DNA sequence: ATCAATATCCACCTGCAGATACTACCAAAAGTGTATTTGGAAACTGCTCCATCAAAAGGCATGTTCAGCTGGATTCCAGCTGAACATGCCTTTTGATGGAGCAGTTTCCAAATACACTTTTGGTAGTATCTGCAGGTGGATATTGAT
DNA sequence: ATCAATATCCACCTGCAGATACTACCAAAAGTGTATTTGGAAACTGCTCCATCAAAAGGCATGTTCAGCTGGAATCCAGCTGAACATGCCTTTTGATGGAGCAGTTTCCAAATACACTTTTGGTAGTATCTGCAGGTGGATATTGAT
């Protein structure tokens, strides 16, 4: 029946959050969807490498954090790390 | 019921990222926190760019973000530009920049 | 006596004009034929989605524009304002695209 | 009429002097030497062969006859030239 | 105990074949081991990519072949593909 | 049947069984076919021979018996194809190719 | 006297020589040191990140090798 | 008149001598001191395998040497034979290190 | 052309860091036997969309003329950077002792996986209707260049 | 500085491609519940090898003097390359149609995973012998540079 999922609806939600009255052309949305996928891939691959390098068979939030530190530069890294730590800490605070 | 994104306070899909992590062959196991953390970083990054792009669209008096706005914000941001140094944004053009030596002067 | 802008004035107007836009600068059909010809010499009977050819054109133009920025730095470094073959070659060599 | 399909040759000359001038302008170039045009065509050709060769290899591996935007996008990526805007 | 494998002994054998009376220093052996590990990793990762792009769950000799065509320069590719096909065929006509 | 290792069957010096294990444990794909490790082992051995073959001659053009890092560097950077394959690689203790820009040589330029 | 200055004019001259450099301007030595410093900060930062992740207090050759690889500067003869 | 080699002669002698060898060209200790200092800013009381410090020196010098080759080409593009900071600058910019 | 001052090379020599040959031991790597699961090749085909044809037209390529000003050549000389020395600071080594901590080992449990059900959702397909902005006009202001 | 030929800016406007909006359908996604397996954190520790010393021995960095020759400033000018213009083509655009081929759906077995069990082997360790070649000495001769 054909199903190709993307991050468009989520990128849209975030956009409405930061610019409630700003839209986005489908090409721009296409660029953003490529951006989000690129980030996912780069981080997962680095986490994957981190796991192998330490003989671990599990990718945890810790490998992810380290991947983020290795991949993002200065300020971006710091914020991404907070945002991630926060999300995890809040996630575990729930049953 | 109550989704993990909601439980994590995120817009980005925790469940899907978790699945994508499993399907990607990155490790034998993927802990529950992994996709939460990654989804948070993905959203944070998309929010940063959209924040900047939305403002550029505003400076040019447009209410719709197009590729050009993404390209402008990315190339003017020292960190976003390094993170994406090897990326090409279709229909983004380049940053206006004319070497000083190429400008005229000294009358004639 | 007719109006003539001086040598370089129109050129600067064009730099500002194309740096402000994002459209493709190479004619579409002619580029598509170039792609088909090069692909055909690798494998015959190939078909292209129209977006495959557009992806190549976007990548080719981003690539040539960027190379021209570097070439331009090599010329200016030689104290010229005219880009020459040796400037492109210098840039491609430092870039690792060559030997 | 299916016969004598148009023969493709010398298409690299489709990249005209005016088109190369424009790209150079977007690149901030003010003055262009007469020999830049052929050099550029040569450079573009090498670029395209490398990318198209890899894209076609991806196409053939998938046992297809049609080159997809993804094939190209995958081809660009393994060459360090990631492209946003066409999928993946 | 303490075990750490490498391709050293196999590299050494290959050396003796082509040059029976030539030795190799340890530092050079180390470089050859890195070389072989690097080739393995580049081909394996690309083979991984081709299978993922095509929704295959199996990395078969076909993926290795394509990976080699994409990674090795002209002539080296031609030959490596020969060596490859030759070893799979020899191996098949057996038990 | 007296066992003849998969390497011996393939007629290779490289460890087809080890390479197979490394493919699996490297998270490359859910399943790894029988041919893959064979083919891969063959490609690796081949490249190892191409380099060892060259480096061996380089050691004899220097009147030496033992291949050293310098030898590997010279054979790799003097070979067009091997140089491209390893353009991003640094060979510890390899040094560089003797090469002096003509314009720097004696009497003008 | 301090550390980056520890990389001497003559050592820098030797490196340049290996690079085929015949004549060196006086301002080169300080430019070089700055370049070497950015190169090491970039590589070491990543090595240390690999050290910390492994919960160690010792930077290993592999940590460096892995650091070099992700900077696109693959190094042969120290492991991996 | 005592014996003096002309300016450039010993230099060329040196190019030939160091392009022929593979020895490390920076003094070990001074180098190791630098490493530890830089590392110290990211993490304190770090120890280093002697081989780690050796990989860093091997990579650092290969890097510098390679950079000097590109810088030399930039000096020559400007019709000079003396490398200057702007030559190092142009090379790093074209390589994407400064860009 | 002559010849002195040095650098450079070849032939030979010899200690020793480092490569080598042999034995002993064992975890784990690797192959074999068999029983079960399943990826994905075949075969058939729905349906997207790629190739191709048609016709009109004006946006833009092409070829040309003209001359402004850039590049390339030449000349000149101030002063930076190389060569050679005299000092002597500090790296290098090697010998050897604490001890930090890497790496191996035994426990043990929070968290992962597998499995069965159930509830929610993001993607789409069919249809319709708004709205941001591209492209055009027309007049006001700005920039460029000749005097 | 003034005047004119043009480029550039901006307000106003209109068509419409793209964006957005409900209605509806459901296959895969995602969450819940229990049960069963296990990765690797935590604590203890043996021994590998990293940090610090000691402490000469001298290799090599640093400061200095001198001037060769390079970098860069100043000039001159042929002719390349930019601007403008006439001409007209071929790319772009709009709409249509066949059909190649990409992709969805079901069937089915060769090949892979999952395991138990036996056999083989690459790696660590000891103890011990051998050897390619670094580094040193002579003496020959090539190179460089002053006459
Ligand atoms: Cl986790
Ligand atoms: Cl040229
Ligand atoms: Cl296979
Ligand atoms: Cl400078
Ligand atoms: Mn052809
Ligand atoms: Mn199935
Ligand atoms: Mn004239
Ligand atoms: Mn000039
Ligand atoms: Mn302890
Ligand atoms: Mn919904
Ligand atoms: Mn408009
Ligand atoms: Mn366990
Ligand atoms: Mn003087
Ligand atoms: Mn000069
Ligand atoms: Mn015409
Ligand atoms: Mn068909
Ligand atoms: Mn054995
Ligand atoms: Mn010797």
């Amino acid at each position: 029946r054909k199903r190709k999922e993307s991050y468009a609806i989520y990128i849209y939600k975030v956009l409405k959050q930061v610019h409630p009255d700003t839209g986005i052309s489908s090409k721009a949305m296409s660029i953003m969807n490529s951006f989000v996928n690129d980030i996912f891939e780069r981080i997962a691959a680095e986490a994957s490498r981190l796991a192998h390098y330490n003989k671990r068979s599990t990718i945890t939030s810790r490998e992810i954090q380290t991947a983020v530190r290795l991949l993002l530069p200065g300020e971006l890294a710091k914020h991404a790390v907070s945002e991630g730590t926060k999300a995890v800490t809040k996630y575990t605070s729930s049953k | 019921a109550k989704s993990r994104s909601n439980r994590a306070g995120l817009q980005f899909p925790v469940g899907r990222i978790h699945r994508l992590l499993r399907k990607g062959n990155y490790a034998e196991r993927v802990g529950a926190g992994a996709p939460v953390y990654l989804a948070a970083v993905m959203e944070y990054l998309a929010a940063e760019v959209l924040e900047l792009a939305g403002n550029a669209a505003r400076d040019n008096k447009k209410t719709r973000i197009i590729p050009r706005h993404l390209q402008l914000a990315i190339r003017n941001d020292e960190e976003l530009n390094k993170l994406l140094s090897g990326v090409t944004i279709a229909q983004g053009g380049v940053l206006p920049n004319i070497q000083a030596v190429l400008l005229p002067k000294k009358t004639e | 006596k007719p109006h003539r802008y001086r040598p370089g004035t129109v050129a600067l107007r064009e730099i500002r004009r194309y740096q402000k836009s994002t459209e493709l600068l190479i004619r579409k059909l002619p580029f598509q034929r170039l792609v088909r010809e090069i692909a055909q010499d690798f494998k015959t009977d190939l078909r292209f989605q129209s977006s495959a050819v557009m992806a190549l054109q976007e990548a080719s133009e981003a690539y040539l524009v960027g190379l021209f920025e570097d070439t331009n730095l090599c010329a200016i470094h030689a104290k010229r304002v005219t880009i020459m073959p040796k400037d492109i070659q210098l840039a491609r060599r430092i870039r690792g695209e060559r030997a | 009429a299916k016969r004598h399909r148009k023969v493709l040759r010398d298409n690299i000359q489709g990249i005209t002097k005016p088109a190369i001038r424009r790209l150079a302008r977007r690149g901030g170039v003010k003055r262009i030497s007469g020999l830049i045009y052929e050099e550029t065509r040569g450079v573009l050709k090498v670029f395209l062969e490398n990318v198209i060769r890899d894209a076609v290899t991806y196409t053939e591996h998938a046992k297809r006859k049609t080159v997809t935007a993804m094939d190209v996008v995958y081809a660009l990526k393994r060459q360090g030239r990631t492209l946003y805007g066409f999928g993946g």
